[PDB]
């Protein structure tokens, strides 16, 4: 059945903090997905 | 060094490139790639400045606080001049200051419930021929008849806190079993 | 701490509540205050010294006051407008002295004569230079010129009678002999302020040319009497009268600019000193103070700034 | 000696101590559009006092004959704006 | 956590960075926030992590520990004194000093974990059992005369007026396990 | 809620008349793109022009770098699917409402950190100089005015048109329906997903004619045309020398006047 | 009252 | 805090340094960076070996 | 015998917040431009100034007392010409070139480069390269900085002296 | 440490009872006629500063007064209370004129600003709000901390407002901006209670670990006061550099500010019938000359310290012992 009274939160990343800048670079790390 | 060649990083020693020799010199990867990390750095004081991660996301305030010898203490019987009170022209200038900064909040929060611009484009294809445009801004007329237009009884999420003040506290104290 | 160079309360102060266009500016003589005028009729007084308050407000003029020029005494103020008519404002009593109801059309320009039996020149859009005397009704002298003239000024000696206008040519008229004795040619377009140097021996004249030529107006010259020429200011689409003025020990001229910088040259060398920011819009009035290194300006934008240079 | 850009000028500075150009190269990557100077996101907005009857009239101006004055302080040379063709002619 | 075993990093990234904002003086989270990163081999991550963590609670050795180990284990190993020296930079508790030292003494680096304790010495040096520890490590690695100079610097220290037994005491043993029995008897 | 001095607009949106005459409305519209009120700027670019308003707030402005109204990027032109392609900026701005309305309170509070004069920090900082050429390379340089001229009137469709030539609404030829330029969301075009301009715009600019190495990697030698005839039109061997050296140790230059 | 000269656009 | 030394030194006792590639590192990076102070900027970013990240995720 | 100390040494040392530099000056290309930045280094003109800018792949600029970019001067009174020659080109990286506002207006602004610009050439005076630090210089071009390309945190010189040679100290 | 000033001995002289609920809050009349005191019987006792008398008792407060500030610059007493109230009392009728409505739960403190018509107060909802003394509107809403405000102090400098947390942070605010513009996170344990010095840009926190002075505007960290190892839920300082820190056991430490020399260590003794677990002190203040400390506790008195007037450097010694 439909749903709009809120977000979906598997469509996109609810509220995302993103990460801080920091002296390493991120992306060097390379992961594969389970 | 003339008749030379560089090729190799190592070729130049610790020096950049020769100007002299007409060849595409890279001393270091230094143009060869191309162009989210901030950069470690050192400060005025010749240390390194690690904690440069506290001061991300500040509008520069007073919290550097992130040192050891600003946890340890200072003088004692210190020297009368910065401890010194602040006269009466900075309380004077400070209260007319803060006076009208805080004014006006309260006369628009109690209210809440011919100009021209000169205006110098960067896209400089631009109006015909002009550096500037120049543009009289009038205030559209509000009907006082006409109700408030839009919901506001939206709520969000607060704006997450400002970055954490590192915690500067004394070392652990350590409990005995006994305690 | 910095280093300051006059009795101004801040090395630059803003003047507010004039509610239009600033087109005139001046100085008292002894550097006791300033008068200014324009769009809104009203003239206001302002103290040079101290909070600088608006001590005095004459009114009285039906037209924009265009251009206002105090006495060399200082006991009186002269002023003329867009109501055809000149007026004498004395100083302690805050009145009309004199109203010189005879101009046929707008008056441009005034200018009171240095010394001597006070003489008030006059320049009018009817086309013609008159000079008025305080003790008759009558003109003493009537120049007709064929077109409308926008600034005049007397020379030192208050015995030849300096005016520009439509025609860019400066006429120069000999209150003995009643006739153009000679001329200043010159500009490129129509002059818009000419100002008298302090010792006399020169003008400088502003026009929608852009540029300040200085003229050497001394009875006997050698020969070509254009002494140089000054560039920097813009005159816009607005055509106000921009003004021009002398510092009181003549090593700088000004003149008024629309680009709304506050033009400061140095007259030997002819190198702008000071482009100063701050206005708005047209600076249209440009003086110094006689006595102490301040620069007054009148801007379009309602505003008057007064300031602090270094007069080295 | 000199002084830099701030959001009022206090003390008056002479020509050299605030017109004169900043020294050295220029950036290769930034396009003239983004070294440009600039208060909002597009350009320097910055508030004006024009004569109300002359600003009228140039825009009736470009609107009904295609070319109206410069309204650049320091326009230059640039006198007219628009159909200059028509503006010499 | 979740978001983790779903292979939905960039998700589990932002649950951190936002129980963080709800309690930033947790050490758990920012350990289960690092974990998770070294977990999925984020190194790079996983430091500035960690050089958050030590910044923001720098009296938190958990962090100091993981991650100079972290860095350990990982071969960095000049990357790990950094760390344990940015540590030492605090003048942290006596327990720091020694992993320090012994880091140092794993790698056979003996002029090195010499300098620590040396260093060591100057802030805890109040503790006799730090300096008693210290001419044992001298004596242990044969720089007997070492040794002899720190004990005697240990007396000079506590001072010859207010004299301490426990210096005396393991002073004297130390000669006689030295054969200097005539110095153990005096 | 959020207000301003003057509208973040682009230059065609302005026309090519300097003097403008512009009526502001505070908390005028919602923002077609997050709801939220904003200050609205309401101008004619021009006679014969419509009366075109902002559409945008400053922040859904600031946050994409794009003009107010037509939405288009403010350094190129372009639309937002283009730019965010070359620029490979990844749909990461939000779109659902409270969870876009939060990123959005934050944008602004960052944005507010700094000077004002510059967009989010992704299109702020992007350095990708090879992208940002081929996006010069292919962004519209004259201002295309036809986009303000009114809308097409549906009386005219109709065939019906009562006001004659007093109508100010445009009597010509609607676009096809079927064209799926005629077919387009303020959100589409905005976010950069699925408008149809984009890719008309990046299927022409990768059709191109490009360089391309051969396949024989032992060739290192380039051909080198259009230096004009013998004599003073002629380029040097030094010319070629100073600008090539440039990238690289040339082995041997042979020139052929 | 006292004020200062705010600094305009140039060419 | 007790625990994570009773953790740290069963931990770090476990750990077997490889003191031949220690040398060898040591001659590739040179003696001041080797050995840095708290403050000496440390250029050659070291990114691990997949042996190594492997060695700490079981770890 | 060698040559007596004199003003015409061959280099010249800065030192840092981060890091020592070493400037090999390139008397017999430049001879005016060399002796302007011995005798302003000689003068401890340089001491206390910033580096001002910096363009990562790009430059780096330092020597103007008030930080600006704008001030400066040199010792023969205020501005001077130029010394092209074409002998010398912006090659790569290092290269230690005389920034200016424009033709002949040196000054005491010098620029490092950190890319091989070859267009640059002509418009600037090249009177040195880096002999040593080239690390520290790299480490400059990574330096984060504002969008008017000013670094966030400031690079300081505070020593100025002659020396025979790039040793350290 | 360096060198102490003497200080003389300060002596139990008055106590006045009559509350019926713990005395939570006290403030002296700028002219130092009288005090006023809030309790948790709900009632303000105003009384004469020199002879102890109780002019008078108002009430209206629906749950426990546990702020009580006298305007320095208005005839005003503002008050505010478990009760989420905050009240304008005009002394020229005795009457409540204003209420400032906003906080969520308990106010904890309130203070006045010195110069201009603001009020700060804290409350449980972990907020400091400013209102407008005039129009009660709500200038500003601090919502820095994470833990309930404990403490509030009030400077015509900036910071012009200076907050202690549960959360054991002080911060200090623009009162212009309306942001913590610092936060010291020195105290390992709740900030109760703050302190400015009246003569000296610098103020003092408690926590139960350690009492901090710092040097105001930046809030660097000068020196602890240790050992008093209580719940301190009052600093108050002298005109001449006494410093006194009150805590929850009813211990009442004195310290020279200038050494942090702890020259004086208070007991109280819980009035007649009340158990020792009543011991504490909840509030204290000093009289404007600063030579009167009054007291409040949690026996329901109110008990008065005065310098003791014979005692002298020799009777009393100090060395120097750094
Ligand atoms: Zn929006
Ligand atoms: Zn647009
Ligand atoms: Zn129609």
């Amino acid at each position: 059945k439909p749903k709009r009274n809120q977000i979906d939160y598997s469509e996109e990343i609810p509220f995302e903090k993103h990460v801080p800048a920091g002296f390493h670079n991120p992306s060097e790390d390379r992961y594969v997905v389970e | 060094r003339t008749s030379f060649r560089p090729r190799g990083p190592e070729d130049f020693g610790d020096g950049g490139a020769f100007p002299e020799i007409h060849v595409a010199q890279f001393p270091l990867g230094l143009g060869l790639g191309d162009m989210n990390t901030l950069a470690l750095q050192y400060g005025t004081d010749g240390k390194l400045q690690h904690d440069a991660i506290a001061r991300i996301g500040h509008v520069k305030d007073k919290v550097v606080y992130s040192k050891l010898n600003d946890m340890k203490a200072k003088t004692w019987n210190e020297d009368d001049d910065d401890i010194q009170k602040p006269d009466d022209d900075a309380v004077i200038d400070a209260t007319e200051k803060t006076r009208m900064a805080l004014e006006k909040i309260v006369n628009s929060k109690v209210a809440s419930a011919a100009q021209y611009i000169r205006y110098t484009p960067s896209q400089q294809n631009g109006a015909a021929g002009s550096q500037q445009r120049i543009i009289r801004m009038v205030e559209e007329q509000k009907d006082p008849m006409e109700p408030p237009k839009f919901k506001i009884n939206q709520k969000i999420p607060r704006a997450p806190p400002s970055p954490p003040a590192p915690v500067m506290h004394s070392p652990p104290r350590k409990m005995t079993a006994k305690d | 701490t910095a280093q300051r160079f006059s009795n101004l309360m801040a090395p630059t102060m803003v003047l507010l509540g004039h509610e239009g266009e600033i087109y005139t500016g001046a100085f008292s003589p002894d550097g006791t205050c300033l008068a200014t005028s324009g769009y809104d009729q009203k003239i206001f007084f302002w103290n040079v010294y101290g909070e600088c308050e608006n001590f005095s407000t004459i009114k009285g003029h039906s037209g924009a006051v265009m251009d206002l020029k105090f006495t060399t005494d200082s006991s009186s103020l002269v002023s003329c407008g867009t109501d055809k008519s000149v007026r004498v404002w004395d100083m302690e009593t805050g009145t009309c002295a004199r109203r010189f109801r005879t101009h046929t059309d707008f008056v441009n320009a005034v200018h009171p004569s240095r010394r001597g039996v006070t003489l008030v020149a006059s320049a009018s859009d009817d086309g013609t230079c008159r000079v008025h005397d305080m003790r008759t009704k009558e003109p003493v002298k009537t120049y007709t010129n064929r077109y409308q003239q926008t600034a005049v000024t007397f020379n030192d000696s208050s015995d030849q009678v300096i005016s520009g206008g439509i025609d860019n040519v400066l006429k120069v008229w000999d209150m003995r002999r009643d006739e153009i004795t000679y001329t200043l040619t010159g500009h490129r377009d129509t002059i818009t302020g000419i100002s008298l140097s302090p010792s006399g021996k020169f003008i400088i004249s502003n026009s929608m040319d852009c540029t300040v030529r200085q003229w050497d107006i001394r009875p006997f010259v050698p020969g070509q009497r254009s002494v140089g020429v000054f560039a920097g200011h813009n005159h816009n689409f607005e055509k106000n009268l921009l003004k021009c003025s002398w510092s009181p020990c003549e090593r700088f001229i000004t003149a008024g600019s629309s680009d709304r910088f506050l033009y400061v040259w140095e007259t030997l060398s002819k190198k702008i000193v000071y482009k100063l920011p701050g206005h708005m819009g047209s600076v249209n009035c440009t003086d110094f103070h006689p006595k102490e290194p301040i620069m007054l300006s009148c801007g379009s934008d309602k505003r008057v700034f007064l300031g602090e240079i270094d007069m080295s | 000696i000199v002084d830099p850009k701030t959001k009022e000028i206090k003390s008056n500075p002479k020509f050299d101590q605030l017109f004169k150009p900043e020294s050295g190269p220029v950036n290769h990557f930034k396009s003239e559009q983004q070294r440009s100077q600039k208060n909002t996101l597009t350009g320097f907005v910055e508030p004006a006092h024009l004569n109300e009857f002359h600003f009228n009239r140039q825009i009736r101006s470009f609107d009904t004959l295609g070319y109206a004055q410069n309204p650049t302080a320091e326009s230059g040379t640039t006198h007219f704006v628009g159909d200059v063709k028509k503006a010499e002619a | 956590k979740w978001e983790e075993s779903i292979g939905e990093i960039q998700r589990a990234r932002s649950v951190f960075e936002r129980a963080l904002d709800v309690d930033h003086r947790s050490i758990s989270i920012w350990l289960q926030y690092a974990e998770m990163e070294m977990r999925c081999k984020q190194i790079n991550h996983a430091r500035n992590v960690f050089d958050r963590a030590i910044t923001i609670m720098p009296r938190a050795m958990q962090f100091w520990l993981k991650y100079s180990y972290m860095e350990e284990v990982i071969e960095n190993i000049p990357g790990a004194r950094q760390i344990f020296e940015r540590w030492i930079e605090w003048e942290p508790p006596e327990q720091a000093w020694q992993t320090y030292i012994n880091f140092e003494l794993r790698y056979k680096e003996i002029d090195r974990a010499r300098s620590v304790y040396q260093r060591f010495l100057h802030v805890h040096g109040i503790n006799v059992q730090n300096w008693i520890k210290y001419a044992k490590f001298e004596e242990r690695n044969g720089y007997i005369g070492n040794a002899r100079a720190a004990y005697e610097k240990a007396m000079e220290y506590f001072g010859e007026e207010d004299i301490n037994e426990t210096v005396l005491v393991a002073f004297a043993l130390f000669e006689e396990r030295q054969k200097e029995h005539e110095r153990a008897r005096g | 809620w959020e207000d301003s001095d003057f509208p973040i607009l682009c230059e065609t949106c302005l026309g090519n008349n300097p003097y403008m005459r512009m009526m502001k409305d505070k908390y005028g519209r919602e923002c077609k793109i997050c709801e939220r009120p904003f200050t609205t700027f309401r101008w004619q670019p021009g006679k014969g022009a419509r009366y075109k308003n902002t559409e945008l707030c400053q922040t859904c402005a600031k946050v994409k770098n794009v003009c107010q109204t037509c939405m288009f990027d403010l350094e190129y032109g372009l639309p937002v699917q283009v730019r965010d392609h070359e620029l490979q900026i990844a749909d990461n701005i939000p779109k659902q409402g409270a969870n876009r309305d939060f990123f959005l309170q934050n944008v602004e509070r960052t944005l507010g950190q700094g000077d004002g004069t510059q967009p989010i920090a992704q299109i702020a900082n992007n350095m990708d100089q090879a992208a940002h050429d081929r996006l010069r390379r292919m962004g519209r340089t004259q201002p295309y005015y036809k986009r303000n001229a009114p809308h097409i009137c549906s009386f005219f469709v109709k065939g019906e048109c009562k006001r004659g030539e007093e109508c100010p609404y445009r009597h010509e030829k609607p676009t096809d329906p079927d064209d799926p330029l005629s077919r387009q969301n303020i959100r589409d075009r905005y976010y950069g997903t699925n408008d149809p301009v984009a890719e008309k715009i990046l299927n022409r600019a990768a059709a191109a004619p490009t360089l391309s190495p051969p396949a024989d990697t032992t060739i290192t030698t380039l051909y080198i045309g259009n230096l004009g005839p013998s004599g003073a039109q002629q380029v040097t061997e030094k010319d070629l020398n100073d600008f090539f050296y440039q990238y690289g140790d040339i082995r041997c230059l042979r020139v052929l006047t | 009252k006292p004020g200062g000269r705010g600094m305009p656009a140039m060419p | 805090e007790d625990m994570t030394l009773r953790q740290h030194t069963r931990l770090t006792a476990a750990l077997d340094p490889d003191l031949d590639s220690y040398k060898k590192m040591r001659e590739c990076v040179g003696g001041e960076q080797f050995y840095p102070t708290a403050d000496t900027l440390i250029h050659g970013n070291h990114y691990p070996t997949t042996a190594a990240m492997d060695k700490l995720t079981k770890d | 015998m060698p040559a007596p100390i004199n003003d015409q040494a061959p280099y010249v040392i800065l030192d840092t917040t981060m890091g020592k530099i070493a400037l090999e000056l390139y008397w017999n290309h430049a001879p005016r431009t060399c002796q302007n930045f011995s005798q302003l280094a000689k003068r401890n003109y340089y001491n206390g100034t910033i580096f001002h800018r910096i363009i990562a792949d790009f430059m780096i600029q330092g020597g103007d007392p008030t930080g600006t970019g704008r001030g400066g001067a040199s010792i023969y009174g205020d501005k001077f010409s130029d010394e092209i020659d074409e002998r010398l080109k912006h090659t790569g990286a290092g290269i230690l070139s005389m920034a200016n506002a424009g033709p002949n207006t040196n000054g005491s602004q010098f620029f490092i480069t950190l890319a091989p610009t070859q267009h640059l050439d002509g418009k600037h005076t090249i009177f040195g390269r880096v002999a040593a630090g080239m690390k520290v210089i790299a480490n400059m071009g990574r330096v984060d900085t504002d969008n008017h390309d000013r670094p966030k945190i400031e690079i300081r010189i505070l020593k100025a002296y002659p020396s025979e040679s790039s040793v350290l100290s | 440490m360096m060198k102490p000033k003497w200080h003389a001995p300060w002596k139990l002289y008055r106590v006045a009872s009559g509350h019926t609920g713990w005395v939570r809050a006290v403030d002296v009349e700028p002219g130092n006629q009288w005090f006023a005191s809030g309790g948790a019987d709900r009632i303000i006792k105003i009384w004469d500063l020199a002879s102890g008398q109780l002019k008078l008792s108002l009430t209206g407060h629906i749950s426990s007064v546990r702020a009580v500030k006298v305007s320095p610059r208005h005839p005003f007493l503002f008050s505010g209370g478990e009760d989420k109230q905050v009240k304008c009392w005009d002394l020229e009728y005795n009457k409540v004129i204003r209420h400032y409505h906003g906080h969520l739960s308990a106010v904890q403190a309130l203070s006045v600003h010195p110069s201009l018509d603001v009020l700060v107060t804290c409350a449980r909802d972990s907020t400091a709000r400013v209102w407008d003394m005039r129009t009660k509107a709500q200038v500003h809403c601090f919502a820095g901390h994470t833990n309930t405000v404990a403490d509030v102090v009030c400077q015509s400098v900036d910071p012009q407002v200076i907050t202690a947390s549960h959360d054991a942070t002080v911060r200090l605010w623009d009162l212009a901006a309306g942001r913590s513009m610092c936060t010291l996170t020195h105290h390992k344990k709740s900030v109760r209670a703050l302190t400015i010095h009246p003569r000296l840009n610098m103020f003092a926190s408690a926590s139960p670990d350690n009492i901090k002075q710092w040097k105001l505007p930046k809030g660097e960290f000068m020196q602890n006061l240790s050992g008093h190892n209580a719940i301190i839920n009052t600093l108050s300082s002298n005109d001449d550099g006494v410093v006194v820190s009150g805590a929850d056991n009813g211990s009442l430490c004195f310290w020279d500010w200038r050494s942090g020399f702890c020259f004086q260590k208070i007991q109280t003794k819980p009035q007649p019938g009340s158990i020792e677990s009543e011991a504490g002190i909840y509030a204290s203040c000093f009289d404007k000359t600063g030579l009167r400390l009054i007291t409040a506790e949690a026996d329901k008195t109110i008990k008065m310290y005065k310098e003791d007037d014979e005692a002298t450097e020799e009777s009393h010694p100090i060395v120097w012992r750094p």
